[PDB]
């Protein structure tokens, strides 16, 4: 009975292992389906499919190069410019 | 095949299942060693009683009592040797265990978050897709057949 | 009761013992303290 | 009143035991200040509701 | 408060245990700022939208 009581102890000590590890096991498997790191596929998968879709709505609208971007804001610096030099001249 | 996001959120859900299984499995852990930690209290105690024996032998020069009082208690120290490193070697699973554990949630509970943010960015996607198809369907720029069709008619 | 006496702390996990003395400790500079400045007053 | 006549022991117990409703004060009178701004903002955009 | 009247040993742990936290700080406080771009962003294109 000293012998198997022990032994009885020990089993409960190592079933929980036996649990830990279980548990243990499938939280990997989950991390690895989907994974911030975007090494799983689906994290970029998706992720992707978001720059997939997102491409295709630029060429729709082709966006103006960026000389007008740079020339509405410079014809604008002028215009602002302009107005404001005339506009603080009016009431220097 | 189901779309990708509908998981997602099932995915996390079984999660706490394992969680909450591990919760109480760790729980039924503790209640082991601390339940041998009594049963070493009693031992020690009880050999305590045959050194409280062995003291009270020799007690008006009855030494020879004290021999197998004290002999008796040898083999509950035996017991005591072989039990108290036994309690010391498992101290490591659960602390091992436990610090894993912390930074499991502490990582499950970011990961829960980002998938909202992320969730987001595909709605704000799924909304910005539509309205691309639909401005080419009638365009004021009459690319789109519609609206030349309708205004060369 | 040793099966449902651990799950119960660990819900709340109970402070490490330095906050235990630190708290008596503050408390006993915040005690001493008081009644240092406190007998102090009507010394 | 314990130290009045040299009973300074007293004293401990008593001040001591006040830490406790002490601790209380100091974790309940934080609690009122932080629900004020509630009851602020909120009338502030009633009454322009 | 751990220096405080000398006790120096204290404030290396208090000290040493905020750095956990300084370092969830630091990992957290870089995340906030990465998505403000995208609520900002999107806002851009939603106005004109």
């Amino acid at each position: 009975e000293r012998k198997y009581l022990e032994l009885k102890s020990q089993k409960n000590l190592y079933l929980a292992r036996l649990k830990s590890a279980i548990a243990a096991q499938k939280i990997e498997e989950i991390a690895g389906n989907l994974d911030n790191a975007s090494a799983s596929s689906l994290f970029e998968r998706i992720e992707t499919k978001i720059l997939e879709l997102e491409a295709e709505r630029e060429l729709l609208n082709p966006p103006p190069s960026p000389l007008d971007k740079k020339f509405e804001q410079w014809e604008e610096q002028q215009a602002v410019e302009a107005t404001l030099a005339a506009m603080k001249a009016r009431r220097s | 095949q189901e779309a990708p996001e509908d998981l997602l959120e099932r995915l996390l859900g079984e999660m706490e299942l394992e969680l909450i299984e591990l919760r109480r499995a760790l729980a039924q852990t503790i209640a082991t060693f601390k339940s041998t930690e009594r049963q070493r209290d009693a031992q020690q105690l009880i050999a305590q009683r045959w050194y409280e024996k062995a003291q009270a032998a020799l007690d008006r020069g009855n030494e020879q009592l004290a021999r197998e009082a004290l002999g008796q208690r040898q083999s509950y120290q035996s017991h005591t040797e072989a039990l108290g490193k036994s309690l010391g070697e498992q101290r490591a699973l659960v602390e091992q265990v436990r610090g894993q554990l912390q930074k499991l949630e502490r990582k499950y509970l970011e990961l829960k978050s980002q998938k909202n943010l992320y969730l987001a960015r595909l709605k704000s996607a799924i909304a910005a897709q539509k309205i691309e198809e639909i401005a080419g369907n009638l365009d004021n720029a009459s690319a789109s057949s519609l609206f030349e069709r309708i205004e060369t008619k």
